[PDB]
RNA sequence: AUACAGUGAAACUGCGAACUCAUUAAAUCAGUUAUCGUUUAUUUGAUAGUCAUGGUAUAACUGUGGUAAUUCUAGAGCUAAUACAUGCAAAUCUCGACCCUUUGGAAGAGAUGUAUUUAUUAGAUGAUUCAUAAUAACUUUUCGAAUCGCAUGGCCUUGUGCUGGCGAUGGUUCAUUCAAAUUUCUGCCCUAUCAACUUUCGAUGGUAGGAUAGUGGCCUACCAUGGUUUCAACGGGUAACGGGGAAUAAGGGUUCGAUUCCGGAGAGGGAGCCUGAGAAACG
């Protein structure tokens, strides 16, 4: 009622707000998955 | 200029605290010494408190948020408050999603989301539930935001639109922080557990379970920083620790106690500056700067008044404290890296 | 149910002409 | 703040051809609408000033006293039961309603005007415990008599402010009515009833044996069946 | 550059021309308040003692104590009340000023012309009698009367003199407004000890009743 | 269970001393509400703690009294009466029965059912739609 | 009493014990500006533990500050004011600034009502430092004499301002009663002996 | 800014009520006072009329009111350890009326040894076991009596008997 | 006029300064209440015992200058308050043993501002936790005349002592008046070729809080679930420049005049803020 739910419309002010860096991230993406994978020694 | 007593180091306050103020001004009439005075920023103030301060990446400009609710924006150029603008409530957190003050993101007292154009107001939000801490992720266009239920809301300014919250483990969530190399996501929860999260996968990572041998009881993790290498991660707990992580390892590399009991609410980096390898961790009575590698005290800084918020100017030695008392704290410290371009000739004044 | 209890200037004026 | 002739009250009786604008009584001791302002009762009523300035001219030079003290503000509000005492002309009057509606002069003599009643709208504890009545003028007086109540009159020494005589609240005594569309009427009360989902509604005999019934806060006590203690203009 | 220079003891104050930039280069960036020898300015500045206290730019904007730039800023100042965005000169001393202002602290040898030789009295005396009396340096017991400045002014043959109004002066008729409020105080308090006691014989007359 | 909300239920600037025990259970507070309308017994020993009540709490009942008959008694401590008064339509030239529904404050000292006639009174506003207090049961 | 603080070497002045006693009557006296040059006097003696605190003590004699102050130096639990070993020192100068505090005249005002309040700190202070403050207040009264002579008032010692005097001290003692009530000590020859010798004065005068 | 009118409210029929009149001055609203324990921090707000409001943003001192023994002390705030209404108001220690808050016992302690005469921890001079247990631990739970937002001071009553009883077993169900 | 004394520029101080564009049918408007649910510049009536006189900071005004220049400015020199800041135990009562001596004098015993916040304790009104009186405290906490002009007053103590009358402007609280805000019921078109509406800015209540001048889902937590209705809830059209006996009339026009309320918003356009008793200000 009062927002106490999430409500997962498209609000029309917000949409297109600013847009994504399509460059990606700083390391590659294999790179990045392989630290995610060894990450705090799994 | 004094400069408050740090060994062998010059730490100097250049704004800060040292009825009442209707005293004041009348000793001032007859005092020589605050006949001449310098101020860096012209109202530079707010009338009670201040929660938080932050400086814009393009260098120019400095918004920071206290107690009616306002948001103040100083132009470093004109060396005086751009403008000062009221909300409805207080703010908890707030980030600068442009490069410039124009585009920022406030998350209130009032369990919502203000965004702040250039214009004013721009959208009013509410989360389910209360938040405590908001990080921005810009490659996805992706807005997170700790709360006090266990889910973590995320918010995709891009589609424009709420999406599917990241469950956690544990209830509430004090701080996020992202590294800005690998993406990850780090959540303090109120355990001594934090939570690592990859933003594409939407998956869980890991889990990082922190142990204190001095301190028995159970603490909470309140601070969460990353690095520029995305390889080193810093803790604050509040017990009054900082624990230095290796992320490839799970045991810190070193723990830092401020010995005053009080939680961390900032930890900074100093990568920029040219005395590199520092870190500055945050509680409400003192600000340490220590080397990362030895845990050797380098400096220190200890407002009469608290602490509520530390920023750093990027390259330079000035640190601008968000704090109780009426006017914000600015800190000088020549050692770490020189003045800043708007304000080079404060250098004089440190030499007298 | 209710009174109304109010002056009248148009009953009080004279409206003979 | 500028009043329209035409909505001017019916009360004043004035000349609709006289002006544009009817005067505006101002703050004091009568609300607005029963309020009969002293430029009206100079120029239009006593016709004594032809015009505004010598209006004021008059209300300058303190011949019209207004319940003993010298009022100098044209439009200050006289009301109901209020004396007013010319010093040049020596003749005092009472304003009182006719029973069409309207206000009225009476010529009264001396000892009569040093006197005037008031209707106790209030019987309260001040502090210090000092017991006061506030009066339907205004008047605040300290230390009544204890058998005062609310809704009784008194009768009050001009020059002293203070309270010489008073008649209670009673069936079977001389009333006058001041509002509604029974205003100007005087009669002695049937009695007082409470009206359901309404107030105290009080049932008044006239002289012509005529009932006729009306608010609590609208009447007021002129005396005691028989005698009377202000006098009263000719027609009853 | 020119150079404002005032000595406000004489009161006495006068403004030089320098087209050498060399002298004034000594000036350059120090800030407002700060305090300069005139012996590097010139020889005949030589013991002189000179603060600097003001300037303006030679667009006409004046100096602003307090800021740390040698620029002009756009900064909210009080109207003289609401905030008005103004644009002010800073505090330190640069190339592009027009006059600087220069307050003497402490008087050379060599005696400067117009400003250290002459003197300009004050316009106006002091009005209140503790001022004269500070002024004049009375005991108590003397009055300040006859002691008051008196300034003549002649108008055609006639002389007329004129002399201050003396405030915070002690009169009879002040002694006699005190002594009256005070006697009104007391007559309030008797009316309402009487009329409580009217009262409180009245309740017992209908208590014996 | 007159302390089952979160917040402590007691009557306001009424205080039980610890130190002296006392016959009754607790000091209680009644108000003669006025227009000749009685404080009922089940408000004078009732253990309830009510702001809105007439009897037992600060509310005041001043302005209309009206009466009219119970509809519904879902929500707490609150009733919705329905008053029918005829009315006069020109156009249909005969006189038609026409009903007002006003949700009316009950208080707990009172029970009532569905179509029980009930004697109400105004007050300051309760609620955003309740103006009236019940003051007799009938 | 400003060129006195003003002086560069009190310490090596000569009759720096004497000057220091009568600094601290100035400081007992009753103006608060005595109160302040006085405290500026000893500031200028600078004794170490009094220098720790100096910070403390001018804010007992500011005004604006004084409930502030009281409240923070009293607490010892809710702050660490003053330290065991330093509190014999600065306990002295404590004592003689609420001991000029009370001695302000009764004023309808509450900022000269603070003086309840300066007499309400007292059971924050130990026992034998509230001895101390009642042997201030006992000071500048003479009993001894009286109680050698045989009990026997004096007619040329008999003067209005004994009489005040005495009236002070005998207000003290009652606003310290108060706020003492069973843990007030009782000292005989601190307070005991001058109230007897003040009801004997008025014994002696209300005969006369 | 903040309205408390009611044209944005539906009807009771449930009809969508449009507006048509511009926020004005007597709906108006202010920021709620966030009220921290601190540094007394005291903001005045001019109000109708030419009244003054007092908000209270820090507050670290406040009057606490013992009722049995009938005394008033003026004694620090601890902190916030429950309210009825939300709970982040506990975890943000933010003073408001009804908090249940704990002060320190020192004021109240002298004061007893002062006037009963007995050390605390004669029937008369007998008082409650709780409020005993709790002198020991030396904070006193407290309620907050006094808005601190419109008053500028934040004043309360020492918890005691089925109040306090209450009280304590919400403590512990919470914790 | 040997303080000023007539008239008075400037200045300080005080008071006032509360046309255009869009069309809503329980909305508006009209009455009718309520305010034991609120705020007050003014008016009016009440109301206050709890140093022969304190310290400044400036304007107007002198002067030295900067600018192309603005109701723009900086440096130095002046002095005033109804500006700003500061600040002062006696008297009145009750119980008066006893004395004579009845009115009476008196041994003595005792009492004594206001405001703010909260806790506790006892004259009105149909009715209160209201008025009022207490008790323990609390306050960035107040207020309890350092003011002005007309008179030169009456004593004797001729002290140059005592205190002497009419008026101004203040100031505390309460009442009144002027408003205002909410609130109550009563009333306005066509239509089912419009039967479900509300929780889709919370919808209906409860508890607590925040907020406000104040009641209130006005807002926020937590908790129940409701509230409105084919008797038409609800929706559409309405030329709603409309209607209101709102309005004076039509003093022999057949229904006509004249007046008043239109309802809202804006004062290059969004947004935030400020001053005041009163504005979300035509500043």
């Amino acid at each position: 009622s009062k927002g106490r739910k999430l409500n997962y419309s498209v609000q029309d002010p917000i949409a297109n707000y600013e847009a994504p860096i399509t460059s990606g991230y700083k390391w590659s993406d294999d790179q990045i998955d392989e630290f995610f994978a060894g990450l705090l020694g799994q | 200029l004094k400069s408050t007593s740090a060994n062998d180091v010059s730490v100097y306050q250049v704004s800060g605290t040292n009825w009442i103020a209707k005293k004041r001004k009348r000793q001032l009439k007859n005092d020589l010494e605050y006949q001449n005075r310098v101020e860096l920023i012209q109202d530079f103030e707010f009338s009670e408190a201040s929660n938080k301060i932050k400086v814009s990446r393009d260098g120019q400009y400095c918004m920071a948020t206290g107690t009616k609710p306002q948001i103040h924006v100083y132009d470093f150029a004109n060396l005086s408050l751009k403008f000062d603008r009221h909300t409805d409530a207080e703010n908890v957190d707030f980030t600068i999603l442009s490069d410039d003050w124009t585009k920022s993101v406030h998350l209130q007292n009032d369990r919502s989301i203000q965004f702040q154009n250039k214009g004013g107001l721009h959208y009013t939000t509410r989360i389910p539930k209360f938040g405590r801490s908001l990080v921005y992720n810009k490659v996805n266009c992706d807005l997170y935001v700790g709360a006090s239920g266990n889910e973590l809301y995320r918010l995709n300014l891009e589609k424009g639109r709420f999406l599917n919250p990241f469950k956690l483990d544990t209830e509430g969530v004090n701080h996020v922080s992202i590294n800005e190399v690998n993406g990850l996501l780090a959540a303090g929860t109120e355990t001594n557990v934090v939570e690592f999260w990859d933003p594409r996968s939407r998956s869980r990572v890991s889990k990082l379970y922190l142990e204190n041998n001095i301190d028995n009881r159970p603490f909470q993790v309140t601070t969460t920083s990353f690095r520029n290498d995305g390889l080193t991660f810093a803790c604050g707990t509040s017990n009054g620790y900082s624990y230095i992580y290796d992320l490839r390892t799970s045991e810190p590399s070193i723990i830092k106690d401020q010995g005053y009991g009080f939680d961390i609410k900032k930890i900074i980096w100093l990568d920029n500056v040219g005395t590199e390898n520092k870190i500055v961790t945050c509680d409400k009575r003192i600000a340490k700067i220590w080397d990362r590698l030895d845990g050797k005290a380098y400096a220190s800084m200890e407002p009469s008044v608290d602490i509520n918020d530390i920023e750093h100017v990027p390259g330079t030695g000035m640190f601008f404290t968000a704090n109780e008392s009426i006017p914000m704290h600015t800190y000088y410290i020549p050692s770490l890296g020189p003045s800043p371009r708007w304000c080079s000739f404060l250098d004089s004044i440190t030499e007298e | 149910t209710h009174f109304e209890d109010r002056f009248d200037a148009r009953e009080h004026k004279d409206r003979s002409n | 703040k500028h009043l329209k002739r035409l909505a001017a009250p019916h009360h004043w009786l004035l000349d609709k051809l006289s002006g544009c604008y009817a005067p505006r009584p101002s703050a004091g001791p009568h609300k607005l609408r029963e309020s009969l302002p002293l430029i009206v009762f100079l120029r239009n009523r006593l016709k004594y000033a032809l015009n505004g300035r010598e209006v004021k001219a008059i209300l300058m030079q303190r011949h019209v006293k207004v319940d003993g003290k010298v009022r100098t503000d044209t439009t200050y509000p006289a009301g109901f039961m209020d004396v007013i005492t010319l010093d040049a002309t020596n003749e005092n009057f009472r304003l009182v309603y006719d029973v069409k509606g309207r206000f009225a002069v009476h010529r009264i003599t001396d000892e009569e005007a040093s006197y005037k009643l008031g209707k106790v709208k209030k019987v309260q504890l001040g502090k210090k415990g000092v017991p006061y009545v506030v009066t339907h003028d205004g008047r605040t007086i300290r230390y009544p008599d204890p058998n005062i109540k609310v809704n009784d009159t008194v009768k009050i020494d001009l020059a002293s402010g203070k309270i010489t005589d008073f008649i209670k609240f009673d069936a079977g005594k001389l009333v006058y009515v001041t509002g509604g569309r029974n205003l100007g009427r005087i009669g002695t009360i049937v009695h007082k009833e409470r009206h359901d989902g309404g107030f105290d509604l009080v049932h008044i005999k006239d002289s012509l044996d005529n009932t006729f019934v009306t608010r609590l806060n609208n009447v007021f006590v002129i005396g005691e069946q028989g005698k009377p203690y202000i006098s009263l203009p000719k027609g009853k | 550059m020119k150079l404002n220079i005032s000595y406000p003891v004489n009161g006495s104050q006068k403004t030089f021309e320098i087209d050498d930039e060399h002298r004034i280069r000594v000036f350059f960036d120090k800030r407002i308040g700060q305090e300069v020898d005139g012996e590097a300015v010139g020889d005949e500045f030589k013991g002189y003692v000179f603060k600097i206290s003001g300037g303006n730019d030679k667009q006409g904007f004046p100096m602003k104590q307090g800021v740390l730039l040698p620029t002009r800023i756009k900064l909210l100042l009080t109207k003289n009340g609401e905030r008005k965005r103004k644009s002010v000169r800073g505090a330190i001393v640069g190339p592009d000023l027009a006059v600087l202002a220069l307050v003497i602290v402490k008087k050379g040898e060599q005696e400067l012309e117009g400003l250290t030789d002459t003197t300009v009295p004050k316009r106006l005396g002091p009005k209140r009698a503790n001022n004269i009396r500070k002024f004049f340096g009375l005991s108590k017991e003397d009055d300040v009367r006859d002691f008051v400045i008196r300034r003549e002014v002649t108008k055609g043959e006639k002389t007329y003199t004129k002399a201050p109004k003396i405030q915070r002066l002690v009169t009879p008729q002040r002694l006699q407004r005190k002594r009256h409020q005070r006697a009104l105080k007391v007559r309030n308090a008797q009316a309402q000890r009487e009329a409580a006691a009217e009262y409180a014989q009245l309740l017992a007359k209908r208590l014996s009743e | 269970t007159v302390q089952s909300e979160r917040a402590f239920q007691k009557q306001p600037h009424i205080f039980n001393n610890p130190k002296v025990k006392t016959s009754k259970r607790t000091k209680r507070w009644y108000k003669n509400a006025g227009l000749g309308f009685k404080t009922p017994k089940t408000a004078i020993e009732g253990s309830y703690i009510d702001k809105k009540c007439p009897f037992t709490g600060l509310v005041s009942i001043r302005g209309k009294i009206l009466t009219g008959t119970v509809v519904s008694t879902k929500m707490h401590r609150t009733i919705v009466i329905r008053r029918a008064y005829l009315h006069y339509i020109p156009k249909y030239n005969r006189y038609e029965k026409r009903h007002k529904n006003v949700p009316v404050h009950v208080s707990p000292a009172f029970r009532v059912q569905v179509g029980d006639i009930v004697t109400v009174g105004q007050c300051r506003p309760i609620s955003k739609t309740v103006r009236f207090n019940v003051v007799k049961v009938s | 009493l400003k060129t006195l603080s003003k002086f560069k070497n009190i310490k090596n002045v000569y009759s720096a014990t004497e000057l220091h006693d009568h600094l601290m009557v100035l400081l007992g006296s009753r103006n608060t500006d005595v109160q302040k040059l006085a405290l500026d006097a000893l500031l200028a003696y600078k004794n170490p533990t009094l220098n720790k605190y100096r910070d403390n003590l001018k804010n007992l004699l500011d005004d604006t500050l004084f409930k502030d102050e009281i409240t923070t130096f009293l607490t010892e639990n809710g702050s660490q004011s003053i330290k065991a070993e330093d509190e014999k020192v600065v306990m002295p100068y404590v004592l003689r600034i609420f001991f000029g505090r009370a001695q302000v005249p009764p004023t309808s005002g509450q900022k000269r009502s603070r003086k309840i309040a300066v007499i309400s700190v007292l059971p924050n202070f130990k026992k034998p430092y509230i001895n101390d403050f009642l042997s201030l207040a006992s000071e500048r009264l003479d009993y001894n004499y009286f109680f050698g002579n045989s009990h026997q008032i004096n007619s040329s010692k008999a003067t209005l301002k004994t009489i005040r005097r005495m009236t002070g001290f005998v207000n003290i003692v009652n606003s310290t009663l108060s706020v003492l009530r069973t843990n007030f000590p009782l000292h005989t020859n601190s307070v005991l002996q001058p109230l007897i010798y003040s009801i004997a004065m008025a014994y002696y005068v209300l005969d006369t | 800014g903040i309205s408390r009118d009611s044209r944005h409210k539906r009807s009771a029929t449930g009809a969508k009520r449009a507006q048509f009149r511009k926020k004005r001055k007597f709906e108006l609203g202010r920021q709620p006072a966030n009220t921290k324990i601190g540094a007394k921090r005291i903001h005045s707000v001019r109000t109708r009329g030419g009244n003054k409001k007092y908000r209270a943003l820090r507050i670290e001192t406040g009057n606490f009111s013992w009722a049995s023994e009938g005394i008033s002390k003026k004694t620090r705030i601890a902190g916030v350890v429950y309210h009825p209404s939300n709970n982040e108001l506990v975890r943000t220690n933010t003073l408001t009326k009804a908090a249940i808050v704990q002060i320190d016992a020192t004021p109240f302690r002298q004061w007893f040894e002062a006037h009963y005469g007995q050390t605390l921890g004669a029937a008369s001079a007998k008082i409650e076991s709780s409020v005993e247990s709790q002198f020991s631990a030396g904070r006193l739970y407290a309620c907050i009596s006094s808005r601190p937002g419109q008053s500028g001071r934040c004043d309360g009553y020492i918890l005691e008997g089925e109040e306090l009883a209450f009280y304590l077993r919400r403590l512990t169900a919470k914790k």
